[PDB]
């Protein structure tokens, strides 16, 4: 529920109404198939909130 | 505020309650059934009084 936006360097997900930038994540993220369908995708890092805890 | 036309679309999708890779994913499909749906409606009202 957002919209994924840029400063020009990085990419964040926000809320529509009001901007409050936010670290890409499996978390406010879904996956749905491969890149080669969407027209438009860019290529990001999306974060794993549980890999820390298995690098710990 | 302006908005790319398709990501509008995938809102509207959002808001009929289609989960919103639905559209990114059948977007040419959509974008040629919307097309062709206002072709019929030229020729409706250019036959039909
Ligand atoms: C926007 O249009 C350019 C060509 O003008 C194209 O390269 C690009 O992939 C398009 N991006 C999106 C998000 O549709």
């Amino acid at each position: 529920e957002g919209v994924f936006v840029s400063n020009g360097t990085h990419w964040f997900v926000t809320q529509r109404n009001f901007y409050e930038p936010q670290i890409i994540t499996t978390d406010n993220t879904f996956v749905s198939g491969n890149c080669d369908v969407v027209i438009g995708i860019v290529n990001n890092t999306v974060y794993d909130p549980l890999q820390p805890e298995l690098d710990s | 505020l302006q908005i790319p036309f398709a990501m509008q679309m995938a809102y509207r999708f959002n808001g009929i309650g289609v989960t919103q890779n639905v559209l990114y994913e059948n977007q040419k499909l959509i974008a040629n059934q919307f097309n062709s749906a206002i072709g019929k409606i030229q020729d409706s009202l250019s036959s039909t009084a």
